[PDB]
């Protein structure tokens, strides 16, 4: 009965907005950099 | 100016005379592509019926 | 923006391989090197003038491939 209302204290912590906020303290990676031309033989 | 990748957006879509403050508060690289496709207007919030 | 359509090395070779294919010329045959542009206006000579016309058919037919496709994909990015 535990996995019933943690369930549902996952969904109240992310309408709050937390999962995300954790997501901002841990995991704040973004540094992700990104014509024609011919050659041949 | 990391346009639509780099975690950017393509496009800002706001009201008029916001957008008329960000050309000049900026240089000459941005231009409205549109006209308005909804246009209102602004106003005073009254208490109903007041 | 004109040059664009070809990479810079090929501006070199593909201008490189008309003076060694014009030194072709030679083997069959600033003032004295004049002398071979009138004779390339238009044997084995002209097996060397067939096979060189198929290469300025495909320097042609490429050059325009990749000016278009400049002048395409300019218009329809994003």
């Amino acid at each position: 009965p535990l996995a019933v209302d943690m369930s549902t204290a996952i969904l109240q912590l992310s309408e709050e907005g937390e999962l995300e906020k954790i997501h901002r303290k841990w995991l704040n990676y973004k540094h992700e950099c990104s014509l024609s031309l011919k050659s041949f033989w | 100016q990391r346009g639509p990748n780099a975690g950017g957006v393509a496009a800002i879509v706001d009201e008029l005379p916001y957008i008329e403050v960000l050309l000049t508060n900026s240089n000459c690289k941005f231009r409205t592509v549109g006209q308005e496709f909804t246009r209102t207007g602004w106003g005073f919030a009254f208490q109903r019926d007041s | 923006s004109f040059l664009k359509p070809f990479t810079i090395e090929m501006w070199a070779v593909t201008g490189g391989f008309f003076l060694f294919v014009g030194a072709m010329v030679w083997i069959l045959e600033q003032l004295i090197t004049i002398f071979w542009f009138s004779f390339s206006t238009m044997s084995l000579g002209r097996f060397v003038l067939i096979i060189w016309l198929f290469v300025v058919l495909i320097i042609n037919s490429s050059y325009t491939a990749s000016l278009t496709s400049i002048l395409t994909i300019r218009q329809l990015t994003s």
